[PDB]
C-alpha cells in the first residue's frame, strides 16, 4: 500500500515540530522583519528557534 | 511626515514605530509568517526503510 | 501561519484620504476584487502534477 | 453613534457597512470563514479487524 | 481560509482614542503576548481535549 500510494511527506509540519529536530537546519532574512520580530518574542518555543 | 507625497500605497508593514510617525489605513492584506521549506520527495532510510 | 501583520498606505495624523481610501479597499475587500488580482501574479504556472 | 460609549470594544468584523458610519481599530484579529467537517473516522480500532 | 475579514471595535468618527487604541494593539502585536491571549480563550481550556 506504501509502495503505490507513496505518501511522502516531510516530518515537519508546524513551528514546534520545527523547533524539536535539529537535522534540518533553519534560518530567514539576515537582519529581516522576522529575526526582528523573533527578538523579544519570548515565545516558549521560538526562544529556542532565537538561539 | 514631510507630506511630500500624502498617499503611500507600498507594501510597508504597519509596525508600532512606523505608526507613531504616520498613521496607517486598515490593511488590506493581512501578512504573517510561515514556514518555506522544498516539497516533500520521501526518501526511504535503511533501517526505517524496511 | 505564525504572526498577523498587515500592510497598507502611509499617512499623517487623521489624513482626511486615509478615512476615505480605508472605506475603499473596504468596499474592494467585500467585493472580492482584491483577491483575483491576490492570485493573478501568483499561479505564473499553477501545480504540474502527474503522481 | 450617540456618544453613550467613547469605544465600543466588541468582537466584530471591520465591514464597509460600519466603516463609514463609525471608526474602526486597526485589526486586533485578522480572521476569515472556513469550513468544518468531521474528522475521518477510520476503521483502525478493533482487534477482529484482521 | 475562506474570507478575509478581521474584527475591529467601534470608535467615534473623531475619537483621540482611536490612534491611541492603534498603538496599543500594534504594541501588543509586537510584544506577543497576543498569540498567548489568543491561546487562553481558545487553546488553553483545550488543554484536556486534545487529540
Amino acid at each position: 500500500a506504501f509502495l503505490t500510494v507513496e505518501r511522502m511527506e516531510s516530518p515537519i509540519d508546524s513551528a514546534d515540530d520545527l523547533a524539536k529536530q535539529t537535522k534540518i537546519e533553519y534560518g530567514a532574512v539576515e537582519d529581516g522583519a522576522t529575526m526582528t520580530f523573533f527578538k523579544k518574542s519570548k515565545i516558549s518555543t521560538y526562544d529556542k528557534m532565537w538561539a | 511626515i514631510d507630506h511630500k507625497a500624502d498617499l503611500a500605497v507600498a507594501p510597508l508593514a504597519i509596525t508600532y514605530v512606523r505608526e507613531k510617525v504616520i498613521d496607517f489605513s486598515k490593511p488590506f492584506m493581512t501578512l504573517g509568517i510561515s514556514i518555506l521549506y522544498r516539497k516533500p520527495n520521501g526518501t526511504n532510510p535503511g533501517v526505517f526503510s524496511f | 501561519l505564525i504572526d498577523s501583520k498587515g500592510y497598507g498606505v502611509g499617512t499623517p495624523m487623521g489624513s482626511p484620504y486615509r478615512d476615505k481610501i480605508t472605506i475603499a479597499i473596504l468596499q474592494l475587500q467585500e467585493e472580492g476584487k482584491l483577491h483575483m488580482m491576490k492570485e493573478k501574479w501568483w499561479r505564473g504556472n499553477g501545480c504540474p502534477e502527474e503522481e
